[PDB]
């Protein structure tokens, strides 16, 4: 996460790290969300290099990457669907999105806590409006240009970005579609970067946080004209309810 | 790997 600030798994208790494992310990990959007690959402791009479930782990309540936390859970996947349209096109992801049911060792699936929740679906409509300010959290990298990565969890809030002002020009032109969500910083400030994908943007929706989107592309980080753009959960609901229900 | 992408493994 580029400018915002360290956390603590507490504020963002759905958070889901999700690693790779080595011929030995596992790599850090990318991030997630516990959408239910059996189902952690993501981004299909994490898992195209290798589309095996056995090659990846699965960690709730963690608030710094690859060493033990307190309360922490760790998940084999037991199941891993990737959108049947996944697609890169040379700038960016199509139907970036990705199921993976999670199971432990001795077969449980996720057990609350304070550090490990569940994160709301947006709903099929909704009246009344909600702010455009969204939170994002992850592992990944605190400036575009940066070598090396924080090791500790980061949290920050972004502006929701309109599909038309997304599609200008000077934006990121005929890229973005409907499927797609923006989120930018308006002084351009922060924003999510390398290593951040998959993991959330909460939006408060109806009162109560909701992952309205899964990060997956934009160029560079906290770029002038360049947001973030996330896979738009709202649009996937159906197709989730289809896999988890 | 699309350009765009923020995935560690691009």
């Amino acid at each position: 996460i580029v400018g915002g600030e360290f956390t603590e798994v507490e504020n963002q208790p759905w958070f889901a790290a999700i690693y790779q494992k080595n011929k030995s310990p596992p790599s850090f990959k990318c991030g997630g969300s516990l959408i239910s007690p059996c189902w952690v959402a993501s981004a299909a791009h994490c898992f195209i290099q290798l589309p095996k479930k056995e090659n990846y782990v699965v960690y709730l309540g963690q608030s710094k990457e690859s060493s033990y936390n307190p309360g922490e859970m760790k998940f084999e996947v037991e199941q891993l669907i990737l959108h049947e349209y996944y697609r890169e096109d040379s700038l960016a992801y199509h139907n970036d999105i990705a199921l993976l049911k999670i199971r432990t060792s001795t077969g449980q699936c996720a057990q609350p806590s304070r550090s490990i929740q569940t994160i709301a679906l947006p709903p099929r409509f909704t009246d009344a409006p909600f702010g455009s300010d969204c939170e994002i959290t992850g592992f990944g990298k605190e400036s575009e240009s940066d070598y090396l990565y924080p090791k500790n969890l980061k949290m920050s809030v972004v502006k929701l970005v309109s599909h038309e002002q997304c599609m200008q020009p000077h934006y990121y032109g005929s890229e973005i579609n409907y499927k797609m969500l923006c989120a930018a910083d308006p002084e351009w400030k922060t924003d999510s970067c390398k290593g951040d994908s998959g993991g959330p943007l909460i939006c408060n929706i109806e009162g109560r946080p909701t992952l309205s989107g899964i990060v997956s592309w934009g160029r560079g980080c906290a770029e002038k004209n360049k947001p973030g753009v996330y896979t738009r959960v709202s649009h996937f609901l159906d197709w989730i309810q289809s896999h988890i229900g | 790997c699309p350009a765009y992408s923020r995935y560690i493994g691009c």
